[PDB]
């Protein structure tokens, strides 16, 4: 119950002539770029604080630690979204995206409208090497302002590093995003109306995106309550190690697992976007 | 594509393989960094390192893992390779009386699909040098001498030794089992 | 930020003698009764399936491989219901909830309600052992059936053994639990506006139960939106070992952490029970 | 027109030589295991709803009492089907189904399909004890799973208590199998064109094995309706007390009746099996 | 949930002025014509085969009985037709049918179709005594032949006397009607979509109108699947002794217990019919 | 209430500790298991008991662990003192050449309030025995002697090894930095 790279290809193509797929861009997807872990920033700011930054890491999960600097010590919580400012949209990981094969795979492609959970400005600012337009859409203030129909609108799911008002890191923001009610949340409450999803760069052990992929298939089933049933558009998730139960559970949330190649993590992703093309 | 993946840190492990099995349409080479268990005997450590290497690569791997029991050392070094190797490297011909010399060298293969684990085990009687000899092979192919023979494993070429250590005969069990 | 059992022993005896303490009772209360895991017995399931028992376990957590159950081979899911009703509830289990100190020191006490997230049948069969009266409320029929006003109502809120379609055991039925629409859940509603609430035997890496505590904190601060802010009652965690991070999270929560002595599990959290007494 | 025990021997040793002798075994089966009625269950559970036990079974049939709790408190119908899985699948029942003789006698030979009406597990149990596999064919999902030619198929044609959806126990329940459309029921269909039946366990007033014998034999003459009429395989039905009217209707429904020694009920019939091998 | 005779009158008469209410006459209903029981008959003519008439009644039920005359004595069967038709409708019949206030009452209302399950022609006479037309309907060719509109029809349900070979009697013949495959179940198919059953003369233990009483509602069921779910006419069933639980269960076969007064058993039911008009 | 919670799973080091320790109202005793990270050098692993520790409590823990250094085995076994007693129980005193007999007991303790770990190590230089003697002590008491004396571990007293182990020098510390 697996799909390879030449059988989802005519898949996500179908998908793609008919302007009905939209990439749901993880924090793999910036692998190649060469940033900071952030659990690694987090650690290094507990040095004020008493703590070693191994014992630090011991007390819970990333967004349970950013948890505790939001409410006793506030102001260490602002100098980590500083930082990763400075580190995740740095000039030197600019300079990797301009030679990502990845990056450029997803610019040589016209969408409609890109997803994104990540913080950083990499996904617009492939599609502005290539000299294309892009929207960024997180603040109510985004969706508000004008802008053409041929701009690719890239939404950012989590929050954009230059509104940092935006920035879901926090654990108790992660469990009111649960409820669906930010901007990107409405946006993406009518967009899984009428569009294929590709998950591209999450493990299966996430917990955050599994709620998601439940809630949307929660979302098509309660769509269609009173009507007859008919079938959805299948959604996609690209995977270097799929493993052999997690596939299964996939595919009753309207998700097929494509597994790619794990030899070169980043070559295999590219070589999926291009087959789109 | 393939279907198998061979999971190895060692650059003279992959050498060697790919040697054997280098042709194979169907095995994949994966560097994936899995965390070792320490213990002496060998059949507890290749099992459970499958078991921390599909959980790194989540594909059908294929794990490794040697031994070199001496009679002196009543078993010692065994599958323990790694924390003697980073202490005696070849000193522990020295470190054993020299009346009784005799050991085994053993090697084990394990590959795993997610469902069932399988192990192979091959072995070698030799006896251990009295001084390091030769620079062909990794971590005690200069002090092991096979039965038989008068000359040691890194004093052979790279099809003598395949011919004579465990890891040779590993993987031309792996091939038929495998239908590499 | 961490109360002793000295220092608790009249905050939670202040809520007991006006009738606003509710215990909450999770899977370590069940603990001295040497049940069976669940992992150890879904594991064993999968031997019918092809899978080696320490091989099925890998491939996800326990509430995701029964999700595996649920739509692989559901006759699985039900054997698995079955013979935890034959081992939570065996004849042994019975024997050593009759000489537990904790099942003991909770049923000295008159509650009024008690709230438990675990399957088996020792919370009310504990208040049956003293000589009282207890009513199981898991599904909507139980609600609707009669009963005095002496009984304590202890709500199942994950489901029974007895009832076996109420049990909250696949991981697509804790998402949906999330939404809070279940019968426990609606009366948990009805319940944090007017108690305080006792956590005994859960483990801050639940995450189940995280988002409880977050979603609790949610609606009673939604309750006095309008109105000016009043002082809410204390609620209150029993735990062994209580780190140093999470407490502090926890406060927010409206929660306070008991820090009980760890050289003896059952000892501690029964000198806790008899300390309200 | 009632075979005795050395009559009746060569006959049914020729049809399990060639294999076409399939036992159905009733609630008569289950004898020797001192199971509790069900009954007796049925009726200390209305005392919850004001009945005394010996009131409550005056109002009908077992079956109807039961159609009772499934309109009017389906809670306690889910209470009755737990608290049996509990008692005729006890630690007790397995130690006296290790030395009953009727068991081993059945467990010695090498069957090819069993069927059985009761609900519990000591039919397959049985062929545990022999060293034997045995697959549980009740529901839709069990047919389909994979198994081996050399197994006993044991169909559960009235459920089993480890998959209480598939429990024919409620009046209703037992209406709606005339029609014939279970799985076990098209099973039966197809191996009543084959084989004979050997029929232990039952009473000649119990009215749904009458309306099955009526059922089997009008199958089987439907089956040669256009063809010349051929003689079928005897069907056969051990009995202690076979009357004097009652086996004479049976002789018209294809089956003959075994008179067995009353004097000791579980002996006669474990004579009857070892008079097989 | 039971009605009692002024509740249930205004529900009776709601559904006779629009033409929707057809009864459904027992036994109990012939039962101030003082018949002979037949059960009575059936041990009298055994007398010839050697029993005695309190021994041959043990053996079994009457229609079992009847089975045993069908097929080791058949000229005793015929025997049992003939001399019924002597005694269910002599002449002494007629007279008491002549002053019987439940079949005067019957006869002074206008109906359209009248089902009866007993053998004897007292529910026509009733109809012929007050001047009125009746048209008796037992096999295919009382289907075929011409009547007027005007004319009440009464189905024969288990066939009439002076047609011998439409009498179900035999348990065989018993069993092969709940295929609802005779003349008047196809009449009963089509008479179930429109109108309302006032059943009178039944016990709760007969097993054989509990059948039909199952069937119905599954017909009724059946016959809304795919349209949206409406209400159906309401079903009644008069009794003098209801009990306690046996109403529940016709509450969900679409049938209303109507309590009538144990006390004279001929007049209460007259005054039932009384009400009507 | 205690404020510090000793680990250990040992038997015999429990009792030591209560000889010396027990009187202290502020120090708890907890019998966690948990997994032991095997390497050959002791301020590597007595530092990664205490994370592995603390995970498993949760409270201000005490952790502890020996090692024995041999020039034979060139500083082996170290503080893989698991696979050694595993294998070699008292016959490791066979095993090392009869020629030099030098080694060094070591010790090592760790205490983890979850912000900062602080390691004490204490050693003692002896020489190694030529025959097992002796029955109170614990992995290798019998066959080592420490420089001055004529007498093993293991023939000592409790008072007596405790004067010269490093176990001995390491509680006294413990107890005026903790204030137990």
């Amino acid at each position: 119950t697996t799909l390879t790279l030449s059988e989802a290809a005519p898949l996500l193509k179908k998908e793609f002539r008919e302007g009905r797929l939209i990439p749901f861009l993880g924090a793999g997807f910036s692998k190649p770029l060469k940033l900071p872990d952030g659990s690694q920033l987090i650690a290094s700011l507990a040095k004020t604080l008493g703590f070693e930054p191994e014992l630090f890491d011991m007390h819970g999960r990333f967004e349970q630690l950013a948890e505790f600097f939001a409410i006793s010590a506030p102001n260490r919580l602002q100098r980590l979204v500083y930082e990763m400012s400075l580190s995740f949209d740095s000039a030197e990981a600019e300079a990797l995206r301009e030679k990502s094969p990845m990056h450029r795979a997803l610019a040589a492609l016209d969408w409609r409208t890109i997803y994104t959970t990540n913080y950083d400005k990499h996904v617009e600012g492939a599609l502005r090497d290539a000299g294309k337009q892009a929207a960024v859409l997180a603040s109510f203030a985004d969706f508000q302002g004008p802008r053409a129909r041929d701009v690719c609108e890239v939404i950012k799911f989590h929050g954009t590093l230059d509104q940092p008002d935006t920035i879901v890191l926090t654990e108790s923001s992660y469990f009111q995003r649960m409820a669906l009610d930010a901007p990107p949340d409405q946006r993406l409450r009518a967009d899984l109306l009428a569009n294929s999803f590709l998950f591209i760069g999450y493990s299966f052990s996430d917990t955050n995106i599994r709620y998601i992929w439940y809630r949307m298939n929660q979302l098509r089933e309660q769509s269609q309550l009173g009507v007859k049933h008919s079938q959805a558009r299948r959604c996609f998730f690209a995977t270097h190690g799929a493993g052999l139960v997690q596939p299964d559970i996939l595919q009753q949330w309207n998700i097929d697992v494509i597994q790619l190649d794990p030899t070169d993590k980043s070559a295999s992703v590219a070589r999926l976007l291009e087959s789109i093309a | 594509a393939p279907t198998w993946f061979y999971n190895t840190t060692n650059s003279e492990k992959l050498r060697e393989l790919q040697h054997v099995l280098g042709g194979s349409a169907k095995l994949g080479y994966l560097t994936a960094k899995v965390t070792e268990i320490l213990d002496v005997d060998l059949e507890t450590v290749i099992r459970a390192k499958a078991i921390a290497a599909y959980r790194a690569v989540r594909v059908p791997v294929i794990v490794e893992h040697g031994a070199l029991c001496i009679d002196a050392l009543n078993g010692l070094p065994g599958a323990l390779v790694k924390p003697f190797w980073e202490s005696l490297d070849t000193r522990l011909c020295e470190v054993i009386p020299a009346g009784q010399r005799t050991a085994r060298a053993r090697g084990a293969l394990c590959y795993c699909d997610g469902r069932e684990r399988h192990v192979l085990i091959e072995e070698t009687e030799g006896e251990i040098a009295p001084s390091a000899r030769g620079t062909g092979g990794f971590h005690w192919d200069p002090i092991f001498i096979p039965k038989g023979q008068t000359r040691t494993f890194a004093e052979m070429s790279l099809d003598e030794k395949l011919s004579f250590s465990p890891l040779g005969r590993l993987h031309t069990r792996l091939r038929t089992e495998l239908g590499l």
